[PDB]
């Protein structure tokens, strides 16, 4: 009973950020996290340390679409037949990472017709040196759901886009709200992001 | 938004959710708030120290060679002294 | 082994053929031009120790083309604390009376060090693991070498299907789905370990449940508890009677 065993291991994941979570808070014992693919080496990460999380983002970037598991070691402090472990949830990235809050690009009117523009999100997945976008990574996958209202208005109308834009019309001289939500249809699970911050007219 | 703290260390970027945030870290960093340094991390149990054969520590930072090998001159790469080193198939070889 | 496919000629030149009274016993591993690694519990009924034959280069049993070079064993050594008819510190270090010539059809395997072995083969995901063992659970044995690609397991992932059965001194590794698995006759065959461009000796094939049985993993030695043991032993001078028992650690 040198060490005891992590638990309650949990995936925080959000554009792809994803950091792996556990307890208890160390006593007199240090961590080691590894991570692999179903069929792939072990690759540790955050050595021996005291902290009850761990950054795996650039692990799992490499190749979204894979399904990952981590394990926890604990370790007897200054004393670095194997170590007690824990095993996390399976975890595929692109199935299962936080959308998160869209935003709001612009909105521009013209007679009876808006645009409304979201902004795209970029995600944690780098390549060539940059970071790949929402829609980089999701293509036809990901839709926008637009919600639109008036002062007058007895409940919110809804537009959804495959694209990063909606066209919709509306009445001549009034001013409306809007508020987009991140939509994955083909998902089981996290198929919707939170609401965008409100914009008006 | 909860970026107002700053917590994204190291030239990192600050990106606002709805009651947290996300850290996009240059490339020599990751972490929740890209506080880690990659490379100030060489020892054995991490990528066995980046020796092509055996590493030691205590602080590679000294890679070492099985018999029939020797070490290489950047320190880390082994390379066959003998005609028939161990671990090495001949036939593929050639 | 089972489910697995033959090895081309000369791709596994560290396997080695165990003969006694001509008879097939079991494999073991190359490791330079005098030693051979097997499994102790191999030897567990010999009668006649002068009969005991170590052959590389070998391939096709049926067949001779000149590759295979034969050695008598002159020297069996065996863990004092391994005990006939049990499990634990299932390894055996053997003597060549006369050294092998190294050809592109006989190479030895690396023995590791232990710290590498524990900190970074350990997390190489598959080895291979070879021998003329039986094909399938109760089946004949092969007449060609056959290689099989095997997933290694921590043991708290293998606890269930041996519970309380798997020591320090062995790990699990295969599949749970009784497809692939190594087999009664590939025993002292090695589990190699590939890291950056060769080759390591990490396992030695030791027992199991059946062969490829659904829910059971292979157990093989490990070899990293060793490794110390296995390199003092090569530098003590050779003693009078084939069997000996030396102390471990
Ligand atoms: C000696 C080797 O040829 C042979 C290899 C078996 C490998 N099997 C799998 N599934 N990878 N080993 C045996 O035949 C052993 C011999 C033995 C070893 C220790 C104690 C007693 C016998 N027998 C087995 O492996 C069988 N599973 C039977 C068995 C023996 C002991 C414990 C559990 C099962
Ligand atoms: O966790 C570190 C803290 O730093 C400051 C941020 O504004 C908080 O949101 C954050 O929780
Ligand atoms: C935000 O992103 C990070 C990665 C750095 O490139 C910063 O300079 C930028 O503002
Ligand atoms: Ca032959």
């Amino acid at each position: 009973t040198n060490t005891v065993a992590a638990y309650n291991l949990t995936w925080k994941s959000t554009n792809f950020k994803t950091i792996l979570e556990w307890e208890p808070k160390p006593v007199n014992q240090v961590y080691t996290v590894q991570i692999s693919t179903k069929s792939g080496d072990w690759k540790s990460k955050c050595f021996y340390t005291t902290d009850t999380e761990c950054d795996l983002t650039d692990e799992i970037v490499k190749d979204v679409k894979q399904t990952y598991l981590a394990r926890v070691f604990s370790y007897p402090a200054g004393n670095v037949g194997e170590p007690l472990y824990e095993n996390s949830p399976e975890f595929t990235p692109y199935l299962e990472t936080n959308l998160g809050q869209p935003t709001i690009q612009s909105f521009e009117q013209v007679g009876t017709k808006v645009n409304v523009t979201v902004e795209d999100e970029r995600t944690l997945v780098r390549r060539n040196n940059t970071f790949l976008s929402l829609r980089d990574v999701f293509g036809k996958d990901l839709i926008y759901t637009l919600y639109y209202w008036k002062s007058s208005s007895s409940g919110k109308k809804t537009a959804k886009t495959n694209t990063n834009e909606f066209l919709i019309d509306v009445d001549k001289g009034e001013n409306y709200c809007f508020s987009v939500q991140a939509v994955i249809p083909s998902r089981t699970v996290n198929r919707k992001s939170t609401d965008s911050p409100v914009e008006c007219m | 938004d909860q970026c107002a703290s700053s917590p994204c260390q190291n030239g990192g970027s600050c990106k606002d959710q709805l009651q947290s945030y996300i850290c996009f870290c240059l490339p020599a960093f990751e972490g929740r708030n890209c506080e880690t340094h990659k490379d100030d991390q060489l020892i054995c149990v991490n990528e066995n120290g980046g020796c092509e054969q055996y590493c030691s520590d205590h602080t590679k930072r000294s890679c070492r060679c099985h018999e029939g090998y020797s070490l290489l001159a950047d320190g880390v790469s082994c390379t066959p002294t003998v005609e028939y080193p161990c671990g090495k198939i001949p036939i593929l070889e050639k | 082994i089972v489910g697995g496919k033959v090895c081309p000629k000369g791709e596994c030149p560290w396997q080695v053929l165990l003969l006694v009274n001509g008879a097939q016993l079991c494999g073991g591993t190359l490791i330079n031009t005098i030693w051979v690694v097997s499994a102790a519990h191999c030897f567990d009924k010999i009668k006649n120790w002068r009969n005991l034959i170590a052959v590389l280069g070998e391939h096709d049993l049926s067949e001779h083309d000149g590759d295979e070079q034969s050695r008598r064993v002159a020297q069996v050594i065996i863990p004092s604390t391994y005990v006939p008819g049990t499990t634990n510190h299932d390894i055996a270090l053997l003597r060549l009376h006369q050294p092998v010539v190294l050809t592109d059809h006989v190479v030895p395997l690396c023995l590791p060090e232990r710290t590498f072995s524990e900190r970074t083969l350990a997390f190489v995901r598959f080895s291979l693991v070879s021998g003329w063992g039986q094909l399938l659970d109760r089946g004949a044995t092969a007449l060609e070498l056959m290689v099989l690609n095997v997933p290694r397991l921590m043991t708290q992932d293998c606890e269930a299907s041996y519970p309380g059965k798997i020591t320090e001194y062995m790990f699990c590794a295969g599949y749970s789905d009784g497809s692939k698995d190594s087999c009664k006759g590939d025993s002292g065959g090695p589990h190699a370990t590939h890291y950056r461009g060769t080759w390591y000796l990490t396992g030695i094939v030791s027992w199991g449940q059946g062969c490829a049985t659904v829910g059971h993993f292979g157990v093989y030695t490990r070899v990293s508890q060793y490794i110390e043991w296995l390199q003092k032993l090569m530098r003590s001078e050779p003693r009078p009677g084939v069997l000996l028992r030396a102390p471990f650690p």
